């Protein structure tokens, strides 16, 4: 990716190589790794963004919370290998969207799901509706639970939040 | 200090008695009043050495006040009153305060009286602080491990 002073790291499928790079490393769910890798990658902007656009956009629109931008409608303009990484991305990432809305929203009925969870049909949040038993009605009651268990700022008399009280009392005498 | 002596006379000491009196005990000088107790003490035998026969199990029953620490020790008062003390100290260390920041630039210095002007040297910052400081910390800290201790047992 960049070796010597320079060695031309330059080629003419370098853009293929890339693109193809970075979307294994979405759907694993090594999200650092695409960061640490990035900076290490200069000798991209010579091959331009266009396979390298999904990516880099994918990504960016992902940690904006964005659930109409995260398409997976481009990044299959070579594809010979490239349908492999949509498939799987669209299948990891509405996983942890459905994460996101157990604690986000209240009630799901039957037709506003498939863009909340970022599942293909509502057929399917009701599927998972079963296996994390967010079910109860026609309609999930699943932000209950998950909403009121978040507070973890109250503390119960004596402090083990940030060590117990009796060890830490003992330690501020010592430090004298 | 307890010292043990003879007394003799001018006339035995000539003769030369008072020489015996003296030899084989380990001197200490003292001046409690003025040189004619230091004559008459030199003269005696002179700061005759005291030493005390004990073994241990007798100075053991001396060392402790009372059987009465091991429940003592562990007592505390009552919360407010503790939350109190911390209160009170914080109060008159705040009003010290203004007085430590003239000073620090330097009193490091030899002789109160030239300090006093200098560096705040009448009612020193520095002292009135560190006092505040000691008493504070010792007392907050063993009132919250006790109270917390027995706590747990009990409960």
């Amino acid at each position: 990716y960049f070796d010597y002073k320079e060695q031309l790291p330059e080629s003419a499928y370098m853009h293929q190589l890339l693109g193809l790079n970075l979307l294994f490393l979405l759907s694993q769910n090594r999200v650092a790794e695409f960061h640490t890798e990035l900076e290490r990658l200069p000798a991209k902007d010579i091959q331009t963004n266009v396979y390298i656009k999904h990516p880099v956009s994918l990504e960016q629109y992902l940690m904006e919370g964005s659930y109409n931008k995260v398409f997976l409608a481009k990044g299959n303009i070579p594809a010979e290998s490239y349908t492999f990484f949509i498939d799987i991305l669209l299948d990891t990432i509405r996983d942890e969207i459905a994460g996101c809305i157990e604690k986000a929203y209240e009630k799901i009925l039957f037709a506003e799901a498939t863009r909340i969870l970022f599942f293909s049909t509502p057929k399917k949040m009701t599927d998972y509706a079963k296996k994390r038993g967010w079910l109860l009605g026609p309609n999930n009651y699943y932000s209950f639970a998950s909403q009121q268990q978040k507070p973890e700022d109250s503390t119960i008399p004596s402090t083990e939040l940030a060590r117990q009280v009796i060890e830490y009392a003992r330690q501020l005498e010592m430090i004298v | 200090v307890i010292d043990a002596f003879r007394l003799i006379n001018a006339n035995m000491m000539v003769l030369g008695h008072e020489p015996r009196q003296t030899t084989s005990n380990l001197g200490h000088l003292n001046k409690p009043s003025i040189q004619a107790l230091i004559h008459g003490l030199n003269r005696h035998y002179y700061s005759i050495t005291i030493n005390y026969r004990k073994n241990e199990l007798e100075q053991k029953m001396l060392l402790n006040l009372h059987k009465k620490s091991w429940m003592e020790g562990l007592t505390l008062q009552d919360y407010s009153e503790h939350c109190k003390h911390n209160e009170s100290v914080v109060k008159e260390m705040l009003e010290l305060a203004k007085n430590y920041n003239k000073a620090v630039e330097e009193e490091d210095k030899m002789t109160p009286e030239q300090l006093a002007i200098k560096n705040v040297g009448k009612q020193d910052p520095k002292r009135h602080l560190e006092e505040h400081v000691d008493v504070l910390m010792t007392s907050n800290i063993v009132q919250c491990l006790a109270a917390m201790l027995d706590t747990v047992v009990f409960k």
